[PDB]
C-alpha cells in the first residue's frame, strides 16, 4: 500500500531540510577563531564542575 | 550462418568436451549421439478445454 | 496459466479477505463475513449493517 | 509585469555594493587585529559569570508531573505480566486470586452496570 508510509515520509522530510541548513551555516563563516575559544574555555569549567559534583534485602547481599 | 558472438571458440570447446567424455565409446559417437538426444522430445500441442474441469484442477492447488 | 490460476485462488482474485465482526447487544462480539456477489467493497457493505 | 519587482530590485541593489566594498578593504591591509579578538574571550568570561551561575496553573503542573510518574510506573510494571506465560511466580499468583474468589458471561455483566447508568448515586442516597 502507498498510504501506510505517510507517517514515515512526513517524519523523514525534516531530515533533509536540516542537512541543507548546516551547509549554509558553515559556508557563511574567520570567526572560527573566536568560536573555538568559547568551547575551549567552557570545557575546562564543565570538567571542574563535574569533578566537584563527583529484613531480607540485607541477608541476601550477605549470602551473595 | 553468422552474427553470433564467436564461432571458432564454441567449436574448439565442443571438440575438447567430446574428446574428454569418451575417456558412445569413441569421439565420433559422442558427436553423433549429442544430436540424437535434444531432438527426440515429443512436443505438446494446445487444445480447447471445458471451463469447469480447469477450475476444479486449479482449486486443488492453493 | 496454471500458476496464475493457483495464485488467483490463493489471493481470491485479488479482492483480499472478507472476515469481519459484529457487535450484538448482550451477546457480545460474533463473527461475520462481508462477502458478496456484486463487488461492493468491505467497508461499504459494513456501513448499512451497522 | 516589470513594475511588480521594483521594490525587490531596490533592496537587491544594496547587497551588491557592499559585497564589492568589503573585498576592497581587505586588499588595503593585520596581526594587531587578531589580538583584539582573543581579548574578546574576556567578554565571554564576563558573560560566563551569569552563565556559570546558571490557582489553576500550579495544579496543572502537578497533574502533568504525576501523570508522567504514573505512566513510568505502569510501563515498569508491565514487564512481568509480559513474561507471565512462562514465569513460575505467575502460577502462584492467579492461583491465590482464584482461591480467594470463591462460565461467567462478561457481556451479561456489562449490561447490568449499563442499565443503571448515570443514576448510580441517585439510587443509593
Amino acid at each position: 500500500m502507498i498510504w501506510m508510509f505517510a507517517a514515515a515520509a512526513a517524519q523523514m522530510i525534516q531530515g533533509g531540510l536540516q542537512y541543507a541548513q548546516d551547509a549554509k551555516n558553515q559556508r557563511r563563516q574567520a570567526d572560527q577563531k573566536y568560536n573555538e575559544a568559547v568551547r575551549s574555555a567552557s570545557a575546562r569549567q564543565i570538567t571542574e564542575i563535574n569533578t566537584q559534583r563527583s529484613s531480607v534485602e540485607q541477608n541476601l547481599q550477605e549470602v551473595g | 550462418i553468422g552474427g553470433g558472438v564467436g564461432a571458432l571458440s564454441k567449436v574448439s570447446r565442443a571438440t575438447r568436451l567430446a574428446v574428454g567424455l569418451s575417456a558412445t565409446i569413441t569421439p565420433l559417437d559422442v558427436v553423433g549421439t549429442s544430436v540424437g538426444i535434444a531432438m527426440s522430445a515429443i512436443p505438446g500441442i494446445r487444445k480447447v478445454a471445458k471451463a469447469e474441469q480447469v477450475q476444479q484442477g486449479a482449486v486443488r492447488g492453493g | 496459466n496454471t500458476v496464475r490460476g493457483v495464485q488467483n485462488t490463493l489471493t481470491q482474485n485479488g479482492s483480499g479477505t472478507t472476515q469481519g465482526n459484529l457487535n450484538v447487544p448482550g451477546a457480545g462480539f460474533v463473527s461475520f463475513n462481508a462477502g458478496n456477489s456484486f463487488g461492493i467493497q468491505k467497508n461499504v457493505v459494513m456501513g448499512a449493517v451497522n | 509585469m516589470i513594475w511588480m519587482f521594483a521594490a525587490a530590485a531596490a533592496q537587491m541593489i544594496q547587497g551588491g555594493l557592499q559585497y564589492a566594498q568589503d573585498a576592497k578593504n581587505q586588499r588595503r591591509q593585520k596581526a594587531d587585529q587578531k589580538y583584539n579578538e582573543a581579548v574578546r574571550s574576556a567578554s565571554a568570561r564576563q558573560i560566563t559569570e551569569i552563565n556559570t551561575q546558571r490557582s489553576v496553573e500550579q495544579n496543572l503542573q502537578e497533574v502533568g508531573v504525576q501523570l508522567a510518574a504514573a505512566e513510568g510506573n505502569l510501563m515498569q510494571n508491565a514487564e512481568l505480566t509480559e513474561l507471565s506465560l512462562d514465569s513460575s511466580v505467575m502460577n502462584t499468583v492467579d492461583q491465590a486470586r482464584n482461591s480467594i474468589r470463591e462460565g461467567t458471561d462478561w457481556a451479561a455483566t456489562g449490561s447490568a452496570v449499563g442499565q443503571i447508568g448515570t443514576s448510580m448515586v441517585a439510587n443509593k442516597l
